[PDB]
């Protein structure tokens, strides 16, 4: 599964 | 701190909110209510600060003392595709990546970016080749969206992608089957997007800018009617079938087409289906018989305690649907 976070 | 964060999704057609919590998780609230007009164009937030009132109201509704989220952007908004890279340190393969990205991005590296490697950095050596997901949004899509946030006075701890975080319920599910090759679509009212995994490890995303907008289009187009009213005409009912027949058309070629394209690319056995445009009676069988993969809809609380005594069984599973993406946020707000 993938988890991103484009949270900067 | 270790917080247990809500779990937002910014819709186009509905804002909805879901808030989990406990060491196996439980359901503790959750509300929706339809997105005013105005405030998301092309997955940009117009309005920040009318989404901060909608979503305050979100927070009163769920009765919720929480104030951290994840949150997640719209697909039109965000870039997904992978990337070879050669494994190097991770500062050294940010970089690379970064640099790869350039290329397939319509605007000045301006970009909020982040990947992730679709199989695990520990089993390769350095310099060898590894896919990685790549997302990219422009600072401008970010920004909106943290500024209708801070207008609730919510923190966010991650903005998560839609097509992913509506997996999250499925996952234990999907791991069932490691090797099985499964498809999920999720039809929303902005865009569909479809992945493609092997167990729980996507392998492919693409997404449409069909979707459940455009069946309400059509209605309304064939009887001079207003959004809210096509959009009504198209739940009760579902001649209808002669002014949405050009776009189911549409919809089955635009889903053929990517499967075809996944086919040459790198197929599937089963699927599922999310999101409220998923829910256009008999949909599903159309579906089945048009693309020849048994697609079914699922329900995603079956990731979480659900106590009984506070919702009933029924009415969840109706809105399980349109609430697979907040709740996967949810889930995702809760980690590990
Ligand atoms: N029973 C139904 N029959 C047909 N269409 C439906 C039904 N229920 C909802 N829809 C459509 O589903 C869409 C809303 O679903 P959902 O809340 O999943 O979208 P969303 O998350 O707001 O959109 P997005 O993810 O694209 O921003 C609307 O287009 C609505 O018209
Ligand atoms: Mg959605």
């Amino acid at each position: 599964m993938i988890r991103l976070n484009l949270l900067p | 701190p270790r917080v247990e964060a809500l779990g937002l999704e910014i819709g186009a057609s509905a804002l909805k909110l879901v808030e989990v919590s406990g060491n196996p998780p439980a359901l503790k609230a959750l509300a929706s209510r339809p997105t005013p007009p105005g405030l998301l164009m092309e997955g940009m937030v117009a309005e920040p600060a009318a989404l901060a009132q909608e979503i305050k109201e979100l927070l009163l509704e769920a009765r919720t003392r929480k104030r951290y989220v994840v949150t997640a952007l719209s697909n039109l908004a965000v870039i997904l595709r992978p990337i070879q890279v050669p494994k190097m340190p991770l500062k050294e393969m940010e970089e690379a990546v970064r640099w790869e990205a350039e290329r397939y991005i319509p605007f000045p590296i301006e970009v909020v970016l982040d990947f992730a490697p679709l199989t695990p950095l520990s089993e390769v050596q350095e310099g060898e080749q590894v896919q990685v997901m790549v997302a990219a949004a422009r600072q401008e899509a970010v920004a909106g969206v943290l500024e209708a946030l801070r207008g609730a006075g919510l923190v966010p701890v991650v903005l998560d992608v839609k097509p992913f975080a509506g997996l999250y319920p499925l996952e234990a599910r999907l791991a069932e089957e490691p090797d099985r090759v499964f498809l999920v679509l999720d039809i929303g009212a902005e865009s569909t997007s479809l992945v493609l995994l092997r167990g729980d490890k996507p392998l492919a995303v693409r997404v449409l800018t069909l979707s459940g907008k455009d069946f309400t289009e059509a209605i309304a187009r064939s009887f001079n009617l207003d959004l809210l009213a096509a959009e009504e005409v198209k739940r009760t009912y579902g001649r209808i079938y002669d002014a949405i027949r050009p776009v189911l058309v549409e919809l089955t070629q635009e889903l053929r087409r990517s499967l075809e394209f996944f086919r040459i690319q790198l197929s599937p056995e089963v699927g599922y289906l999310l999101g409220g445009g998923s829910k256009l009676r008999g949909l599903a069988s159309l579906l089945t018989d048009t693309l020849g993969v048994n697609l079914e809809p699922v329900n995603p609380w079956e990731a979480v305690a659900v106590d009984p005594k506070r919702f009933e069984s029924e009415q969840l599973q109706e809105i399980g649907p349109e609430f697979a993406v907040a709740l996967g946020l949810a889930l995702r707000g809760v980690e590990p």
